[PDB]
């Protein structure tokens, strides 16, 4: 039995990632089980709150709020962690 | 919570 993902074939016991439609990230399973079944799981990541755009731990990103630039960046640590620094030099 | 996803043939 296989597994029929978005064109793309897994076998059984397989593991691989897949972007939800949403924007965030998954982490995905083949189970096949006689009918190619697959679930997928939200991975732990950051959400920006006001663009709303999802980063994966590790990611750094800036933004404008208030005139003012920022580096972000997200830690995750099971709570979708992420703080924000203002830009120096 | 963060939606997940589940696929299978035939649906
Ligand atoms: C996603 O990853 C977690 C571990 O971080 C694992 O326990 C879970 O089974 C995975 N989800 C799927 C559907 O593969």
């Amino acid at each position: 039995d296989q597994c029929i993902v978005d064109d793309i074939t897994y076998n059984v016991q397989d593991t691989f990632h897949k972007k939800h439609e949403e924007g965030h990230m998954l982490n995905c399973t083949c189970f096949g089980q006689g009918r190619g079944r697959w679930k997928c799981d939200p991975v732990d990541q950051c959400q920006d709150s006001e663009t709303g755009t999802f980063y994966q731990i590790g990611d750094s990103w800036e933004k404008y709020v208030h005139g003012v630039r920022y580096q972000c960046y997200c830690y995750g640590r099971g709570i979708g962690e992420w703080h924000c620094q203002p830009l120096q030099t | 919570g963060l939606p997940g996803m589940k696929g299978h043939r035939g649906f």
